[PDB]
């Protein structure tokens, strides 16, 4: 039939950002 | 220290005040839990520390600006974007060449935060040059711990460049990068492997010229084989990275399917985290919908009574993600393998389905049927169909069908009532 491409979600999907702490 | 004492330092003809107050703002922006980020930029520091960056007379003062810039860059995209708009990338991209690796894998990880912000400021990065020093730092032998924790700092800062779409990545950057993350996935430590294959997932997820790329490169194999591990947080990357592969072209599939992929799904499609399930029915749809010799297969490594169990007792996503592995199957496959698929008892689960609330899930389905009722007619069992569908209470959900609000689901449901359940005996 058709391959159906990935639909836009965030399971895991790694963090963007990171703020370093101490 | 408030920011007006920050202020005052930092306008100081004294270095040390200067580093006195940066060290203060770095520890306002490091220790504090809700940061007075807004503040600070609003206190108009950030050409301060982007100043501070091209301190080498003072190697301090450069590690505390990194640092700084590195927290309020972490927020918001508005925090991000007054990072970038002091100036802050460049400064940043020369500083991945200090001497000291605390402050270059500081600078390092700041440029991270930007790019992974969103593609307009990943493009930013990666037009002012930060790749080459990226991938020297990359390419110094790291047999230290430090260096694995500057590895897999440097690992999450390159996919972060290698994340986001519309735009997507420069092809030429992509093609720039792409060798380090093949190398990097034959390493033993669990967060750099988990890093790359995130990466490997993001530039795998687009037209089929972008799997291409990665697939041409070999990785395709080790990825199959990060599939098979025990770790959660490197097979779910590795699992999106193969099923955003085999969305591609049947050749791109081959590559999968002679990877050896399918040997891990019997594992895949039970697993307890429904999220690994439902990516694995997924990519097994996606597998179902290639050549009739990819669905065969399908059919050797075992997985059709497994599918079978999953559309019977899963969760409803995973349970539609089998309905449409279910129907590509008995659209490309061979008359024997949709037999095979009836005899491993598809249509009770199939048909227990059209009391889905989802209309396109209820044509899926009546395809599906439809699939079934025309290899049995090439085989000439029509009839025997019929009565199984009759007995496992499929006739029931289709003409209950023939009462539904769409009209699509009305005239498919009308379509299979009149072709094979009306009926007429007049024996002598």
């Amino acid at each position: 039939r058709r391959k159906r491409k990935r639909e836009w979600d965030d399971d895991d999907d790694p963090p963007k950002k990171r703020r370093r702490l101490d | 220290w408030t920011v007006d004492d920050i202020v005052k330092g930092i306008n100081s003809n004294n270095l040390e005040n200067q580093l006195q107050a940066t060290q203060a703002a770095r520890k306002l922006l490091s220790r504090e839990k809700q940061p007075p980020i807004d503040h600070i930029i609003r206190a108009g520091l950030i050409p301060k520390f982007v100043s501070f960056l091209g301190r080498t007379d003072c190697s301090p003062i450069q590690f505390e600006s990194a640092w700084a810039l590195t927290n309020i860059a972490s927020g918001s995209s508005e925090q991000t974007k007054a990072v970038v708009d002091g100036g802050a990338i460049p400064a940043l991209i020369s500083l991945l060449a200090s001497p000291h690796a605390h402050i270059s894998e500081q600078a390092v990880w700041a440029l991270g935060n930007i790019a992974g912000d969103g593609s307009v400021f990943r493009d930013l990065v990666i037009k002012y040059g930060a790749i080459d020093p990226l991938l020297a730092l990359l390419a110094v032998p790291d047999m230290s711990s430090l260096a694995g924790g500057y590895l897999r700092n440097l690992t999450w800062t390159l996919s972060n460049l290698c994340r986001n779409k519309n735009p997507a990545p420069p092809l030429d950057a992509v093609e720039q990068i792409l060798p380090t993350l093949v190398r990097l996935l034959h390493h033993n430590d669990l967060e750099v492997l988990a890093d790359t294959c995130w990466a490997i997932s993001y530039l795998t997820d687009g037209p089929n010229e972008r799997i291409e790329m990665v697939v041409k490169t070999g990785v395709v194999p080790h990825l199959v084989k990060l599939l098979g591990s025990n770790e959660l947080s490197i097979m779910t990357p590795a699992l999106r990275a193969i099923g955003n592969i085999v969305t591609g072209t049947d050749e791109q599939t081959q590559i999968v399917i002679d990877a050896g992929a399918l040997a891990v799904f019997p594992s895949l499609l039970v697993h307890p985290k429904t999220n690994i399930q439902k990516e694995a029915t997924w990519t097994m749809s996606n597998i179902t919908a290639g050549r009739q010799d990819q669905i065969q297969q399908v059919v050797n490594h075992g997985l059709v009574p497994i599918l079978v169990s999953v559309l019977s007792k899963a969760d409803f996503k995973t349970q539609k993600e089998a309905v449409w592995a279910v129907t590509n199957y008995t659209s490309g496959g061979t008359v024997e393998q949709i037999v095979y698929l009836v005899h491993c008892g598809i249509i009770e689960p199939l048909m227990n389905l059209l009391t889905a609330k989802d209309t396109k899930i209820i044509l899926v389905i009546l395809d599906a049927i439809s699939n079934i009722f025309q290899a049995a007619e090439k085989l000439g069992e029509t009839e025997k169909l019929s009565i199984m569908i009759e007995e496992c209470g499929g006739l029931d959900k289709i003409e209950a069908l023939q009462n539904h609000e769409n009209e699509s689901v009305y005239k498919a449901s009308l379509n299979l009532i009149e072709k094979y359940f009306s009926v007429e005996e007049e024996e002598d």
